[PDB]
């Protein structure tokens, strides 16, 4: 939230993803480069 | 025939000679340092309603 002097958190979702199998072989064994985007299941849905 | 003389005969050892002595045992330490500290930070909790 932004206020007139001041920024403040309202709240921080902090999570943890798997990197899927095809980015661990055709990314990081590979190249050693990840994918700047997160795409996996939590709470039975797919997030990106 | 004749009888045996008499054997040399064993003896008593001299002994073991002692130092008397004061000792302290030191054995590793295992524990930790401790000490006194203060901490000061502030409970920051936004809710939303």
């Amino acid at each position: 939230w932004f206020g007139h002097r001041y920024s403040q958190f309202m709240g921080i979702f902090e999570d943890r993803a798997p990197v899927p199998f095809e980015e661990v072989i055709d990314k990081i064994n590979a190249k050693g480069v990840c994918r700047s985007t997160a795409k996996y299941v939590r709470n039975n849905m797919e997030t990106t | 025939v004749q009888f045996e003389q008499p054997r040399r005969c064993p003896t008593r050892p001299e002994g073991q000679n002692y130092t008397e002595g004061i000792a302290v045992v030191f054995k590793e330490n295992i524990a930790p340092y401790k000490f006194k500290a203060t901490m000061y930070y502030k409970d920051v909790t936004v809710s939303q309603v």
